[PDB]
C-alpha cells in the first residue's frame, strides 16, 4: 500500500497494524525477509524498516489502468527525450 | 509600528525570528535536460568541420 | 540449456532468398527450413540453410504439412558436401510466433533434440536485431496447472568468419557511414536505445488496454513482472544518488577539460608552424 518513494515503515506502524508489541517487530520482519515475502533492511537505532520489494500480488481492472496510466507517463517522458537529443544532434547525426 | 511594517513574526515580547534559514534549499534534482545538451554542443564542436 | 546463438549472415541471405523465391511462386505467407550447424559449449553456431516444401491452411492450426523425407534427403546430400554441419534447428520467416511452432518443433526434435527456432523478420518494421531464437520447454505452473510446452527466448546474436565478412562489407556499398567517433556513439545508441525502448514501452501499453478493456484476460504472471518492473525503477532525487552523480560528474568533466586544454594547445602549434611556413615563403618568393 505504502508509495514507493517513501516505503519506510516504523515499529510503531507495524505494531499497530499487526496488533503486536513494538519489541516482536523485529522478529516478524525477520520471518518474512527470511522466508522471502519481503526484501529490505531493519534499523534498530532509528526504529524503522526500509522495504525495497514486496511480493507480487494479483490486481483488479482498475490497478491495472492505473499501471497503463503510469506507463503512459513514462513513455511520454521516453519520447521527449528521444526527441530532445534528435533536434540537438541533428548536425552531426543526419 | 515599525516591525508591523517589516515581516517580523512578533513571537514572545521583545522575540521576533528572522528565519535566517531563508528555507535552506537543500532539494536537488540533477539538471538533466541542460547538461544532455551541454555535451551534445561539446560532441558537435567537436565533430562539425569548422 | 543454450546461452546463445550465434547466426551467420550467410543463413540470414538464404532464408531472403528462400522467402523471395517461395513468393514469386505465390500464395504463401511465411516459408519454413532446417538450420545447419554446430555446437560449442553452449554457444551455438548456424552457420547454413537449406529450403524444405511447407504448407499450411490460413484458417486451421492444425492442418500443416512439412515434407520430412525431402529434409532427410538433403541432410544427407548437405552432409555428403560438408560432413561438420548437422542439423540444429528449424526457422521460419513469419512476423511473430505462430500456434503451429511447437509443434513442428516437436517433429524436428526427431532430428535434434535441442532443436533452436530462429525467427527472421524479412520485412522489419523496427529498429533492431533480425533475429529471435526460442527453444522448446516444459512449464510448470501453480493455477495454470497443466503443464504445457512452450517457447522460452535465448539470445540471439550475428557473427561472421573472415571470408563471410569480406563479402558483407564489399556488398555493403549502399550506404556506407563508419564514423566509429561520438556520431556513431550517438546514433547506434541513445536514440536507437530510446526509439526501442518507446517501441517496448508501447507494447505494453498496448496489451495493457486489451486486458482492461477487456479483449484479453488477466496474465497475472505478466502483471507480477510488471509489479516488478515498476519496483525496479529507481528515485533520482535522493540526497546520496544526487551527490554522487555530481561527483562523478566532475571528475569526467575534469577529464574532458585536460583534453580540451591539450587540443587547443596542439592547434596554437598548428597555427604558428603554419604562419611561419607562410612568412617563410612569401620572403623567398620576394
Amino acid at each position: 500500500t505504502r508509495p514507493a518513494n517513501h516505503r519506510q515503515l516504523t515499529f510503531e506502524e507495524i505494531a499497530k497494524s499487526a496488533k503486536i508489541t513494538v519489541n516482536e517487530v523485529e522478529l516478524l520482519v525477520m520471518k518474512a525477509l527470511s522466508v522471502g515475502l519481503v526484501k529490505g533492511s531493519i534499523d534498530e537505532v532509528d526504529k524503522r524498516v526500509h522495504m525495497t520489494w514486496v511480493q507480487p500480488r494479483v490486481l483488479d481492472l482498475q490497478q491495472i489502468k492505473g499501471m497503463k496510466d503510469r506507463l503512459e507517463f513514462w513513455c511520454t517522458d521516453v519520447k521527449s527525450m528521444e526527441m530532445l537529443v534528435e533536434h540537438q544532434a541533428h548536425d552531426i547525426l543526419t | 509600528d515599525y516591525a508591523k511594517k517589516r515581516g517580523w513574526v512578533l513571537g514572545p515580547n521583545n522575540y521576533y525570528s528572522f528565519a535566517s534559514q531563508q528555507q535552506k534549499p537543500e532539494d536537488t534534482t540533477i539538471p538533466s535536460t541542460e547538461l544532455a545538451k551541454q555535451v551534445i554542443e561539446y560532441a558537435r564542436q567537436l565533430e562539425m568541420i569548422v | 540449456a543454450v546461452q546463445k546463438v550465434v547466426v551467420h549472415p550467410l543463413v540470414l541471405l538464404s532464408v531472403v532468398d528462400h522467402f523471395n523465391r517461395i513468393g514469386k511462386v505465390g500464395n504463401q505467407k511465411r516459408v519454413v527450413g532446417v538450420l545447419l550447424g554446430s555446437w560449442q559449449k553452449k554457444v551455438l553456431d548456424v552457420s547454413n540453410s537449406f529450403a524444405v516444401p511447407f504448407d499450411e491452411d490460413d484458417k486451421d492450426d492444425s492442418v500443416w504439412f512439412l515434407d520430412h523425407d525431402y529434409l532427410e534427403n538433403m541432410y544427407g546430400m548437405f552432409k555428403k558436401v560438408n560432413a561438420r554441419e548437422r542439423i540444429v534447428g528449424w526457422y521460419h520467416t513469419g512476423p511473430k510466433l505462430h500456434k503451429n511452432d511447437i509443434a513442428i518443433n516437436e517433429l524436428m526434435k526427431r532430428y535434434c533434440p535441442n532443436s533452436v527456432l530462429v525467427i527472421i523478420d524479412v520485412k522489419p518494421k523496427d529498429l533492431g536485431l533480425p533475429t529471435e531464437a526460442y527453444i522448446s520447454v516444459e512449464e510448470v505452473h501453480d493455477d495454470g496447472t497443466p503443464t504445457s510446452k512452450t517457447f522460452e527466448h535465448v539470445t540471439s546474436e550475428i557473427g561472421a568468419e573472415e571470408a563471410e565478412e569480406v563479402g558483407v562489407e564489399h556488398l555493403l556499398r549502399d550506404i556506407k557511414d563508419t564514423t566509429v567517433g561520438t556520431l556513431s556513439q550517438r546514433i547506434t545508441n541513445q536514440v536507437h536505445g530510446l526509439k526501442g525502448l518507446n517501441s517496448k514501452l508501447l507494447d505494453i501499453r498496448s496489451y495493457l488496454e486489451k486486458v482492461a478493456t477487456g479483449k484479453l484476460p488477466i496474465n497475472h504472471q505478466i502483471i507480477y513482472q510488471l509489479q516488478d518492473v515498476f519496483n525496479l525503477l529507481p528515485d533520482v532525487s535522493l540526497q546520496e544518488f544526487v551527490k554522487a552523480f555530481y561527483l562523478k560528474t566532475n571528475d569526467q568533466m575534469v577529464v574532458v577539460y585536460l583534453a580540451s586544454l591539450i587540443r587547443s594547445v596542439v592547434a596554437l602549434h598548428n597555427l604558428i608552424n603554419n604562419k611561419i611556413a607562410n612568412r617563410d615563403a612569401e620572403k623567398k618568393e620576394g
